[PDB]
């Protein structure tokens, strides 16, 4: 995932409006790859989650 | 709308059941996408219920017998007090305008008895309104006059098809409706068609419901150059495979071999993974 | 880092065909995220004209009520829109009808018998047996009743089929048209199909000179693969012609030797209007509407 | 037995759908 | 090789056969039944 | 039963297709593909339309209770 | 308008690095267009739509952003940059009919 | 506003009368529709 669908796939299931998180501040992580381009894996999205 | 199937046995017409035809056809893609159907459901677009897809209607014919012997309960009014404001279903004459919406709780008959000098209203009370399409008097044959005493009435319902109707194909998949989704949610294919129907790829491996697939080939196959292939099964063998000899029409048609036309998704509007399989079925 | 003048200097559109009802024009180096907007607005929210309240006298046919107006409704109208607002639901039908929003179109026909030698179709044995589109009469009145002079409603498609009558029955109707988004019912859509595909990158690897590449011309379509001569170069006329079916790929010697791709920046629009309006026009007003629908969010206060 | 019979004088009618010819 | 008609199976919505009614297949839907009751008048002795 | 108008899956006219489709296969002795064709359907999502139709609605009008015989 | 743009405060932060959005009678329409053009903002934290339920007309837009800048902010260049997105997709497409 | 069922004859019937046709010799009596203003939608 790029970081355009990584973000995506991840409000799409939290909604810190309705409330499904407890810092109220949804955080990120770093990506697996720096070069040429960022990229992120599925281990990692659901790490996150 | 009742359709005749492009994939029919040759018995099919020896009866002719082109007369008296029970469904349709419609394009139907095994996907996930939607995610609102699962293992057993199915969805349809909202254009395509928008324009009469699978209409439906019923008939609910019910018989008044009036008097529960001198006769007191005649049809219609008499020449004392009554409320006005029903005046706009029944007639004069006794009898209910033919076409007029009667939902539950509307009157459908007046009776004028003498031994009360009363017009009382016969009342409807039913499921769903209902529309009146004809009305028949009776009465019953003798050497002298007898006046009307039973009347045949016959209703009609528009059942529009909603969702939670048990929808299905020729094969044995029961499933019922989740949501209708709009075209433009809907995933479109590469000429721009959206299947209007969407079954789960996921009841295949369980109901071993392989018809729908092969089927899916002939009918597309059968769509696009006219000509209808009989189904009636046991001519095949494992030489000339069915997939195969649909595959190779769809090939020098345009289509893949394969029968797999390559769509994209509505909401995001991205191309999917790999060649996504679609056709339609009766 | 992308900015709206390194995005000008490097959209462009070119064009494939240019008819009337159908277009071909093939968006250059732009988004998905914008092209499926596009097509999104297209088809669900675009304005168009059709019958919304049809008010019936007597309807004797075989075909029932509800069905004959669901047909009238669904027959499209050869009218321009922007001649006539929005009406407002909440308000009564007396003053929600108006001349500026309401077209009022009516339909008279009374089927009668003709004596002629008998197998015999109804036109002949019958006079008014079916009921075309151009039957549907447009009345206009209110204020406006010369605006439409060089404009006459009339259905787009005259010979569309409505009910097949007999002597004795009869229909008189009095309907009502209105506007609609696409979202909103199905008639209100002014465009039958828009979408949109990608250009197939169709990257040779290996040099397929030769008989193979006389096998490669008769699987894509002909205006696709092209030759110099038998040898020097096997290559591609046009991409845009070829279809994407992976016919190639069920080849044992066609297997590695080439690969079908995705341009993630080509695009092509095929637009075929209703008749209402023009697939040019169809587009400017679905780009205005998106244009409208940031300005509608732009010039508004917060809340909360 | 007989395998099956082809259909004969088959066309094409397909995508590109800007200009059939 | 199985056509599917429409010019035929409308002529038939047109004229109906006036003569000897046409699909003689169908026939075996009610034919028990019918030569049920046929039986106990026709043929001999009543 | 009635011609499908305004085909439920693509959304072009179809009901005024039929009577020139059966001019075509009456006068012209054209067979069901190339028919089609020449009539305006490209897309099998409205060719299924005209070339399943049963128009049924010939048959309903053959019972007609306002007049003798 | 009073219903179309509602500032919901029960995800918002206070300086407002980060802030939730509700837009009523949208959809993938607004959302998947103004996520992309926010996204490129090189000044965005996190950013992403999500829907209540289809049933409902609504649509949530997350923003968050980093310092030096508020996220309200960066919806509106948002909708700048989207509104002269969709100028000049039209202008050019003006002037490239005549060029036939 | 009646309708014979086999003499298909229109001839309506007042009170004080035997159900029967005066032209033919039949008992079933249909009713025609009456012209009024019936509302519907184009759905
Ligand atoms: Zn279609
Ligand atoms: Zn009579």
């Amino acid at each position: 995932f790029t970081r355009e669908q990584y973000q995506q796939y991840i409000y799409g299931c939290i909604r810190p409006e309705d409330g499904h998180t407890t810092r109220s501040k949804i955080v990120t992580l770093p990506p697996t790859i720096f070069k040429p381009y960022p990229l992120w894996t599925g281990k990692q999205i659901i790490t996150t989650v | 709308t009742g359709q005749t199937p492009i994939v029919k046995a040759n018995l099919y017409d020896d009866y002719g059941m082109d007369n008296f035809p029970n469904g349709f056809n419609a394009v139907v893609a095994v996907i996930s996408y939607t995610g609102y159907d699962m293992d057993d459901a199915m969805i349809i677009n909202k254009s395509a219920d928008e324009r009469g897809f699978g209409y439906g209607t019923m008939y609910k014919t019910e018989k008044v017998d009036l008097a529960l012997d001198p006769i007191t309960q005649h049809f219609g009014f008499g020449n004392d007090e009554w409320p006005k404001e029903w005046l706009e279903k029944l007639d004069e004459d006794g009898l209910p305008y033919i076409g007029t919406y009667v939902e539950e709780g509307d009157p459908i008959c007046a009776y004028f008895d003498d031994t009360l000098n009363k017009t009382k209203i016969k009342t409807y009370h039913s499921s769903e309104p209902a529309y009146i399409e004809e009305v028949n008097l009776i009465g019953d044959e003798s050497n002298k006059f007898q006046e009307l005493q039973t009347v045949s009435i016959k209703y009609r319902i528009r059942r529009t098809p909603q969702i939670g109707d048990k929808f299905s194909s020729r094969h044995g998949q029961k499933g019922v409706c989740s949501r209708k989704w709009p075209t433009i949610d809907m995933p479109f294919s590469e000429t721009g068609i959206q299947p209007d129907i969407i079954i789960n790829p996921h009841a295949f491996p369980s109901r071993m419901t392989i018809g729908m697939f092969v089927e899916s080939l002939a009918g597309k196959a059968g769509a696009l150059h006219g000509i209808a292939q009989d189904s009636t099964p046991w001519i095949f063998n494992e030489d000339d495979t069915p997939a195969d000899y649909f595959g190779e029409q769809l090939a020098k048609a345009g289509y893949n071999y394969h029968g797999n036309e390559p769509m994209y998704s509505g909401a995001t509007g991205e191309e999917l993974r790999a060649d996504i399989y679609v056709g339609v079925v009766y | 880092e992308w900015n709206v003048e390194k995005f000008k200097k490097d959209f462009e559109v070119n064009i494939s065909s240019l008819d009337a009802r159908e277009a071909n024009f093939d968006l250059i180096n732009i988004d998905t995220s914008i092209a499926n907007a596009f097509r999104r607005i297209m088809i669900s929210e675009v304005p168009s004209v059709a019958a919304e309240y049809v008010y019936f006298f007597n309807n004797t046919s075989v075909i029932q009520d509800e069905v004959l107006a669901h047909r009238i409704g669904l027959v499209p109208l050869k009218v321009d829109p922007d001649m006539l607002t929005w009406v407002d639901s909440n308000l009564p039908d007396d003053e929600k009808f108006t001349d500026e929003n309401t077209i009022v179109l009516s339909l008279n026909v009374k089927c009668t018998r003709n004596p002629d030698a008998p197998s015999t179709d109804p036109k002949e044995l019958y006079n008014n047996a079916h009921v075309y589109a151009r039957d549907l009469k447009f009345e206009p009145q209110g204020r406006q009743s010369t605006t439409f002079a060089d404009c006459p409603v009339v259905p787009a498609d005259p010979d569309i089929l409505l009910a097949k009558l007999r002597p004795g029955q009869e229909i008189s109707l009095k309907a009502h048209c209105i506007l609609g988004i696409g979202g909103d019912h199905a008639k209100f859509s002014p465009v039958s199909t828009a979408s949109y595909r990608l250009l197939p990158q169709i990257n040779i690897l290996q040099p397929i000179k030769g008989e193979s590449a006389r096998r490669f011309q008769k699987c894509f379509p002909p205006g696709v693969i092209g030759i110099d001569e038998g040898s020097d170069e096997a290559y591609v006329k046009d991409a845009r012609k070829d279809t994407v079916s992976r016919e190639v790929l069920r080849y044992e010697e066609f297997a590695d030797k080439v690969k079908l791709g995705r341009v993630r920046n080509h695009f092509i629009f095929n637009v075929e209007s209703a008749g209402a309006m023009t697939p040019e026009e169809i587009f400017f007003k679905s780009v205005r509407i998106l244009k409208n629908k940031a300005e509608y969010l732009k010039n508004c206060p917060i809340t909360q | 037995r007989k395998d099956v019979p082809k259909v004969e004088g088959l066309k094409l009618e397909h995508f590109a759908t800007g200009y059939d010819a | 090789t199985a056509d599917f008609r429409t010019l035929e199976r409308e002529s038939r919505f047109i004229n109906p056969p006036k003569d000897k009614s046409a699909f003689p297949l169908l026939q075996e839907a009610v034919q028990p039944h019918i030569g049920s009751f046929n039986a106990l008048t026709e043929g001999p002795d009543g | 039963m009635i011609v499908p108008v305004r085909c439920f899956s693509c959304g072009k006219v179809v009901g005024d297709k039929w009577e020139s489709y059966l001019n075509l296969l009456q006068e012209d002795e054209l067979d069901e593909g190339t028919a089609l064709s020449r009539l305006g359907l490209k897309r099998y999502c409205c060719r299924r339309m005209i070339l399943t139709h049963v128009d049924l609605i010939e048959k309903f009008l053959r019972y007609n209770p306002l007049e003798k015989r | 308008d009073r219903e179309k743009i509602k500032l919901l405060t029960q995800a918002t932060s206070e300086d407002g690095t980060s802030a939730s959005f509700q837009i009523v009678e949208e959809d993938h329409t607004l959302g998947n267009a103004l996520r992309y053009v926010i996204m490129k903002n090189p000044d965005v934290e996190f950013c992403g739509y999500s829907i209540p339920h289809p049933s409902e007309n609504l649509l949530n837009i997350r923003i968050q952003t980093y310092g030096e800048t508020t996220a309200v902010d960066a919806l509106q260049k948002g909708l700048k940059d989207l509104m002269d997105l969709c100028d000049v997709v039209e202008s050019k497409f003006t002037e490239k009919i005549k060029s036939m | 506003k009646y309708i014979c069922a086999e003499c298909s004859s229109k001839l309506s019937l007042s009170r004080t009368d035997a159900v029967r046709c005066k032209d033919c010799g039949h008992r079933i009596l249909l009713k025609a529709r009456t012209k009024r203003l019936v509302q519907f939608e184009a759905r």
